[PDB]
DNA sequence: GGCTTTCGTCAACCCTTTGCTTATCTTCCCT
DNA sequence: AGCAATTTAAATAGGGAAGATAAGCAAAGGGTTGACGAAAGCC
RNA sequence: CUUAAAGAGUCAACCCUUUGCUUAUCUUCCCUAUUUAAAUGUUAGCAGCCGCAUAGGCUG
């Protein structure tokens, strides 16, 4: 038995467009889940999956250069080089309409988890992104799997993510299948000795090279099972679908 | 089918005693059908009751007197002693076919409010009806779902007065036969 | 001519009085051609002796044609008075001769 | 066939088909003023009746000829009706457990080599290939068939009857019609108490399951009423092919059940078919 | 003893010019 | 002061012409977006 | 606590000029719109004269 709020029209600007050095474009599952657990932290509605899906998505910028960001001057000791440009370093920035819908698990009535999720989303941040507007959340429960679809088409209309899985490589299949690759996780490098310059001193890090799965791009009502859709936390330091591969 | 089963029905529910039952079926014409067969075998109207609540305009045409056919609502029967607690002692023609019948064959809408209505008192009559009178329901699967799931209501309430569920359906499912035996059950 | 007009014959109706098209005149004017082949009646003139009604040309396939007689005048073969005169009964008729 | 614009675009292909063949089409779907109904069903029961040789008295049998029936499933429920054999759109399967029991319903001679003529696929695959299986059968949004090929999803030879609606089979509901409906069936009426299921308890004190469980629980319905010949809202009568009609009851009462959506158009009510979309 | 400023150090390309998918709809039935 | 009738049929066919051309110029810019290493005053 | 955290792309403008799409066309034959019938619904609410009446009565 399964429930579920949905955030329908998150129009979402400032997004940082660089999802990992060879993926620039809408933000990877990792992204949402790490928002559907940001929520599990500052509302303590804890999370299971959250099923994601594009509405409108503009990477700013040309058909094959996008638009670099004017840096400021802030890092510290390079007085005298501030009246000159700042250096670029390369981080993408786009604009996204999102409908997100987040499984969650909830005890008390629809309005206090409709009031907790919207004071989240008035202070989160889509993917670095300041969340411009977004229509009212709205409740809906999963009993069987006809509600399941009933919650799927609910957050009609929206592009939602279907993974499809890694057969050789990313770059072959992008080719051949013409499928696009997103972030479903990252690999453990090295320890990191130093958690000095770290946001917890006491949480363990890891150097991290993305790992990357191959995805489509279905609307969530020609999406068979939801669960297809559903992106959660895997146990493999990755996320991944609760359906699985798409087929 | 073609086996009789209504009267297979009839005859499960008088092995155990006198009748007294409701004979709740899809359709109109299929209570018609089962309502001629009830009176060309043994059963007068002083015992059974057809309900269609519709008041439909289908007449027989031809010959009134040779018809032998065309089973009709007049229930000559026996007003039981509920009729003075219900409002203004029942109701008229159709109320008084409906609690007072020993054999109710009826179409099934008028047994299904009997787990409760939206807006009103239209519980209380087929409640009362289920409550000291058995269940036959005949060819379940034709239903629907939420049809087949306020029925298997109805046969949880029927049950949980004592009474006896007669289900009729060939082609039941595991599911179906499942889920109205564990409604019974409870 | 006319096609979807829901009604089966319509007449050529200059501001509603009834007239007949110059095409049918300068057809009638150019019925002349009396010297073909199987010359019994006169022919509109034209470049092939063709006519609609029935369903024949009087002078194709047997290098009585006007471009063939054109070719022929132009080129120095000494045209027949009533040759000379179809080919200059298609000129004045008119048409593109060419191809 | 499936639902009513459906059984009249089969009439109305089955009345322009050349053939040697002698069609005689009848249409049995529901939508239809009182008096034409009634005067179908009395007439189809005493002609189907198979117990007797008495229908030959009520057909033309002298002559041969192919007797039609195109019915929506308004036949395959409630109805004494014996075909000599059927084409069946398929919908459900317990829809085709039904029309096999409409076909030697009375009489006992075993066919020799097929009886049941099913089709490749239902209609709406050509309206709406997602999801074609939905009316008048157990097919959902949340029950999806992966292909709707009836070769993947059935026997291509196989003898109905009850066997297969009554093993029950969970596994394989995606490509195979039984399996489908078996899941629906246990996926709603289950063992829990929800808001709409059978075992409900917590929520008798409320007004939800009455709500949110709806018996008969129909579309908008509204009632286009035929008096003495004159129709009330948007109907317009017209006229039926006249090809291979063999009996066409007439009708000046009664009243047509007509969806609030098909309502906004015309739904032209016919003596021989009643209700279509043109 | 770092520490912060400014000047000197070290380089060198082969590019290509839209689809990705493509929207959440009625049979029974009786009141 | 509303009443305005019903069915029946709406044409078969033959044609939709090819021959010519479809300019040549000249433009289409760069201006900022550099981090380590190394002298070298300066707390 | 989402490759989290952060960032002003600004500016500027002369698309010019030129032009022959002409040429000739048979739409055409054919033919039954036929037959009915109450306009009823009181079908009119008037003309003088008795009077202060545009109150009320009388006359045919």
């Amino acid at each position: 038995m399964r429930k579920f709020i949905i955030v329908k029209n998150v129009k979402v600007d400032g997004i940082n467009a660089k999802s990992s050095d060879i993926t620039v474009g809408m933000p990877p599952a990792t992204t949402f889940c790490g928002l559907g657990e940001t929520m599990s932290i500052k509302t303590g509605i804890v999370v299971k999956a959250v099923s994601y899906g594009s509405v409108k998505f503009e990477v700013r910028g040309s058909r094959f250069n996008t638009s670099v960001t004017k840096f400021a001057w802030q890092d510290r000791g390079n007085g005298g080089k501030a009246n000159n440009n700042s250096p670029i370093q390369p981080k993408p920035l786009a604009d996204g309409v999102f409908t997100l819908c987040f499984e969650v698990e909830w005890e008390d009535c629809a309005e206090v988890l409709v009031d907790k999720v919207t004071n989240f989303i008035n202070t989160a941040r889509i993917a670095g992104g300041t969340i411009a507007s977004f229509n009212k959340p709205f409740v809906k429960v999963a009993k069987d799997a006809e509600e399941l679809a009933s919650v799927k088409n609910a957050m009609m209309p929206c592009y939602v993510v279907v993974d499809c899985g890694v057969e050789v490589n990313i770059f072959e299949d992008a080719v051949n299948r013409k499928l696009q690759p997103m972030v479903n996780g990252y690999k453990k490098l090295e320890k990191i000795v130093d958690n000095k310059h770290m946001r917890d001193k006491f949480t363990p890090a890891y150097l991290a090279t993305p790992t990357y799965t191959m995805i489509g791009y279905k609307m969530v009502s020609n999406v068979d099972n939801f669960d297809q859709a559903l992106w959660q936390y895997g146990e493999n330091t990755k996320v991944k679908t609760i359906g699985g591969i798409y087929n | 089918t073609g086996k009789g089963k209504t009267l297979a029905n009839l005859k499960l529910l008088q092995h155990f005693g006198n009748v007294r039952c409701s004979f709740g079926l899809g359709m109109v014409s299929l209570t018609k059908q089962t309502a001629k067969q009830f009176l060309d075998m043994g059963v007068d109207y002083n015992s059974a009751a057809m309900v269609t609540g519709f008041s439909k305009s289908r007449f027989n045409l031809g010959s009134e007197s040779l018809d032998q056919d065309e089973v009709s609502v007049e229930y000559w029967g026996q007003t039981s002693s509920l009729s003075k607690v219900f409002p203004n002692n029942n109701a008229g023609f159709k109320n008084k076919k409906l609690l007072s019948a020993p054999i109710l064959v009826t179409t099934t809408d008028h047994l299904v409010k009997a787990s409760g209505v939206k807006k009103g008192n239209k519980q209380m009559l087929p409640y009362v009806r289920c409550m000291h009178s058995d269940l036959v329901l005949d060819e379940i699967d034709d239903y629907g779902i939420e049809d087949m799931v306020v029925l298997a209501r109805l046969v949880y309430l029927t049950a949980c007065y004592g009474n006896k569920v007669i289900i009729s359906s060939a082609t039941i499912t595991p599911a179906i036969s499942n889920i109205f035996y564990e409604a019974y059950s409870s | 001519f006319v096609e979807n007009s829901k009604l089966s014959k319509q007449l050529f109706d200059l501001n509603g009085q009834a007239a007949m098209h110059d095409q049918k005149i300068g057809n009638a004017i150019r019925t002349i051609d009396t010297w073909y082949e199987d010359a019994t009646t006169p022919i509109a003139v034209e470049p092939y002796g063709s006519v609609v009604r029935n369903g024949v040309a009087y002078r194709a396939g047997n290098k009585t044609d006007l471009f063939t007689l054109m070719d022929g005048a132009v080129n120095g073969k000494s045209l027949t008075e009533e040759d000379q005169m179809f080919v200059t009964a298609n000129l004045i008729r008119g048409g593109v001769f060419g191809g | 066939t499936t639902t009513i614009k459906d059984c009249v675009a089969v009439t109305q292909e089955l009345q322009n088909w050349e053939t040697d063949l002698s069609i005689k089409i009848l249409c049995y779907h529901s939508r239809f003023v009182g008096d034409t109904k009634a005067q179908m069903e009395e007439y189809l029961s005493k002609v189907l009746n198979r117990k007797g040789d008495e229908y030959k008295k009520f057909v033309d049998t002298t002559t041969p000829t192919a007797y039609i029936v195109v019915a929506t499933p308004v036949v395959e429920v409630g109805r004494d009706f014996d075909f000599d054999w059927a084409i069946i759109e398929p919908s459900s399967e317990r829809s085709i457990v039904q029309c096999a029991g409409r076909v030697l319903r009375h009489r006992s001679s075993t066919p020799t080599t097929h009886n049941i003529h099913i089709l490749k696929y239902p209609f709406k695959f050509y309206r709406n290939s997602n999801i074609c299986y939905d009316v008048a059968g157990y097919e959902s949004k949340g029950y999806k068939l992966k292909s709707k090929n009836m070769l993947d999803i059935y026997k291509k030879e196989s003898i109905v009857n009850s066997v297969n609606r009554l093993q029950g089979d969970a596994a394989f509901y995606t490509k195979s019609l039984t399996a489908l409906e078996h899941k629906v069936l246990l996926d709603k009426l289950t063992t829990d108490i929800a808001d709409t299921n059978v075992f409900v308890g917590g929520w008798q004190l409320t007004a939800n399951p009455h709500e949110y469980c709806k018996w008969r629980r129909g579309t908008k319905n509204e009632d286009l009423v035929l008096t003495d010949g004159k129709w009330s809202g948007n109907v317009t009568t017209t006229k039926p092919i006249q090809s291979k009609i063999w009996r066409k009851w007439q009708g000046e009462n009664g009243s047509i059940t007509v969806p609030e959506y098909l309502l906004d158009k015309t739904i032209c009510y016919n003596d021989f078919y009643g209700g279509y979309e043109n």
